Order: structure tokens, then C-alpha cells, then sequence
């Protein structure tokens, strides 16, 4: 059975603006396991990322973590892009810290 | 730095035929690829974003696909206005660059 | 819209700067690129800059000749072009960035550079 990605997005420490962090994209309940992820800075796709092995659970089915340095800033800017078979075009989550 | 192999380089068709132009990425660029027209006079416009999505008012004879490296863009039911210049670009890795060009031609 | 200046006819081994002024919007808001077209051949990406916090890349062929700015308080992003030669010769486009896209949605009507 095909199952859209659950997506989350997130910094690994509490987000301080002009501090250095790490900006993570899991993305975990796919199926199948063909996925596309990066993440984005404005929409422009990071070059400097990466990610865990592709895993698959019974459970979860496939899951994977992206993750990238970065330093947060006043603006709204990070975010997620995810393509799926379950997707018609490329899924963007944009980073939210009080989310 | 990524090339990007656009081919036919030169076409020629009549109207209401169809036309298939592709792109060859010499390495794997995900959906990161978009698809460019130049009419005679005018800037550049946008026709394809992610390799499949169409922006805004671009009719719906015009139809992208593809992944990884081989990509292609669809154009049905040509009309004189279609008889033009066509590029993609990548925008997987910097520089973003852009295909060779395809000029479509009349019969 | 995105407002370019006007042709640019100079001898060669000179410079020229050509700006790129938005109307509608702030240069800080999104990703400012420049690209290149000789006469009757095909389009060459020269770099980008991201006006918000000045990081700018180029394409490595055009580092020596092309240099791009931003003058945000004016809410302008410039290309300069130096030494020109004949290969200078092309219509230098500035094209804005939508992020939802992940391409460039919207053109200026390119700067004619003529170098005789």
C-alpha cells in the first residue's frame, strides 16, 4: 500500500538568530522507498547536506534524515522539499521554530 | 560543473504536429530542472518548473517529464507562436547552468 | 516587472555597469540572477546574488569579467562588466527567483551590451 511522506522540519538545538545549528528534514512513513529530498534556503536547493541510510521498518516503512548546517536568521527562509510517486509535484515544508 | 546535453539542436514540423525536446544531465539532478521559452524579441520565460509543474498561464499542450539525468518537453498541437527557442537549465548545483537550445522551425 | 537601463555601445577594453531595479518588490526578498545571450546563440547563467545577505556565486568562466552587486538602499542589483572585448557583445538579462518554483519566473527585457 503507497503512503505519502510525513515530513518534518526542525532545528537540532533550540534556533538562535546568527548562531550556528543544524537544520534537519525527517521524513518517515514513504512507501515506496524512491524519495527526493533537500533542503532550501529561499527555494534554492543546499549543496552542503547530509543524510542518513534509508531505513525501513515493519511499523514506520522507509524513513530518512536529512540535515544540513546553518545559521538561523530574522527572516523566514528554510525549509524542505520532498518528491514522492504519492505526489503530483515537489512537496515544500518551510522551518517554523515555534512549530 | 553539470552539463546539460539539449538535443535536437534545430526542428522542423508543421502546424499541429508535435515535438518532443530532451535534456541529458551528465549527472543525477533530481526534478531540479526547468524548461525555458525565447520568443523572437522577448526575455526568457518560464514554461516548466520541477520538471513536470507548469507555471502559470502556460497552456496545456505543453507537458514535462523526467528524472535523474533524461528529461523531455512535450509540445502538442503546435500554433505559429510555438515556432520558437526552448532552453532547460538545472538548478541542482551552481553554476545553474543551461542547455544548448532547441529553434523549432516551420515546415 | 524588472526595470534594466538602457544599451550600452563603448570601445573596447572598457567598462559598464548595468543595473537591475524591481518594481513591486524589495531585491532583498528573493535570489537576483544575470544571464547572458550573444547574438542569434543561446543563454550562459552568470551568477547570482542573494541581496538580503550579500552572498553572491558565479559560473568560474565569468569571474574575471563580471562582477555583481547590490545596492539595497536603493533597491538595485548591478552587473559590471570589465575589459570588454568582442565576446562581450550579448544582451545581458537580470531574472528574479521564485522559491515555490525552484526556477527563475519572471525576466527583465535585458541590457543590449555593444562593444565596436
Amino acid at each position: 500500500i503507497q503512503r505519502t511522506p510525513k515530513i518534518q522540519v526542525y532545528s537540532r538545538h533550540p534556533a538562535e538568530n546568527g548562531k550556528s545549528n543544524f537544520l534537519n528534514c525527517y521524513v518517515s512513513g514513504f512507501h515506496p522507498s524512491d524519495i527526493e529530498v533537500d533542503l532550501l534556503k529561499n527555494g534554492e536547493r543546499i549543496e552542503k547536506v547530509e543524510h542518513s541510510d534509508l531505513s525501513f521498518s515493519k511499523d514506520w516503512s522507509f524513513y530518512l534524515l536529512y540535515y544540513t548546517e546553518f545559521t538561523p536568521t530574522e527572516k523566514d527562509e528554510y525549509a524542505c522539499r520532498v518528491n514522492h510517486v504519492t505526489l503530483s509535484q515537489p512537496k515544500i515544508v518551510k522551518w517554523d521554530r515555534d512549530m | 560543473d553539470i552539463q546539460m546535453t539539449q538535443s535536437p539542436a534545430s526542428q522542423s514540423a508543421s502546424l499541429g504536429e508535435s515535438v518532443t525536446i530532451t535534456c541529458l544531465a551528465s549527472q543525477t539532478i533530481g526534478t531540479w530542472l526547468a524548461w525555458y521559452q525565447q520568443k523572437p524579441g522577448k526575455s526568457p520565460q518560464l514554461l516548466i518548473y520541477a520538471a513536470t509543474s507548469l507555471a502559470d498561464g502556460v497552456p496545456s499542450r505543453f507537458s514535462g517529464s523526467g528524472s535523474g539525468t533524461k528529461f523531455s518537453l512535450k509540445i502538442r498541437t503546435l500554433q505559429a507562436e510555438d515556432f520558437v527557442s526552448y532552453y532547460c537549465q538545472q538548478l541542482y548545483s551552481k553554476p545553474y547552468t543551461f542547455g544548448g537550445g532547441t529553434k523549432l522551425e516551420i515546415k | 516587472q524588472l526595470q534594466q537601463s538602457g544599451a550600452e555601445l563603448v570601445k573596447p577594453g572598457a567598462s559598464v555597469k548595468l543595473s537591475c531595479t524591481p518594481s513591486g518588490f524589495n531585491v532583498k526578498d528573493t535570489y537576483i540572477h544575470w544571464v547572458k545571450q550573444r547574438p542569434k546563440q543561446g543563454l550562459e547563467w552568470i551568477g547570482r546574488i542573494d541581496p538580503s545577505d550579500g552572498d553572491i556565486k558565479y559560473d568560474p568562466k565569468f569571474q574575471g569579467k563580471a562582477t555583481i552587486t547590490a545596492d539595497t538602499s536603493s533597491n538595485t542589483v548591478s552587473l559590471q562588466l570589465s575589459s570588454l572585448t568582442s565576446e562581450d557583445t550579448a544582451v545581458y538579462y537580470c531574472a528574479r527567483w521564485f522559491g515555490d518554483y525552484g526556477a527563475m519566473n519572471y525576466w527583465g527585457q535585458g541590457t543590449s551590451v555593444t562593444v565596436s
